[PDB]
């Protein structure tokens, strides 16, 4: 009987853009696997939450 | 700030003088030229002094 096409919010994409500006911001002089760890674990729990809406 | 690493600790860093062979440069095994132009950091970066002109 209907449908509903969904997406992330606009609040939710800002988040995570801010949490990898973090990371590139708070680098400095930090190993270059700690920084990867970082990015894996943001995508993860970005693309694990919001799984279809990242599509 | 973390201690520039010494040239020493390096070693093996010959004070060769040949400037070039075969149009290729040659590199000095001494780092003070690299460190000189940015230091090194304590666990092997290199913070580049802002080459400010």
């Amino acid at each position: 009987t209907a449908q509903c096409f969904l997406r992330v919010d606009d609040e939710s994409m800002q988040r995570f853009h801010n949490r990898v500006r973090q990371i590139l911001m708070a680098s400095g002089s930090t190993t270059f696997t700690k920084i990867v760890n970082k990015w894996n674990t943001a995508l993860i729990g970005l693309m694990t939450y919001f799984r279809e809406a990242v599509v | 700030k973390y201690d520039i690493l010494a040239s020493e600790d390096v070693e093996g860093q010959e004070a060769a003088t040949l400037p070039s062979e075969g149009g290729v440069r040659i590199t000095p095994f001494n780092l003070q030229e690299e460190m000189e132009e940015g230091h090194f950091d304590a666990d092997g970066n290199y913070f580049l002094n802002r080459d400010a002109q």
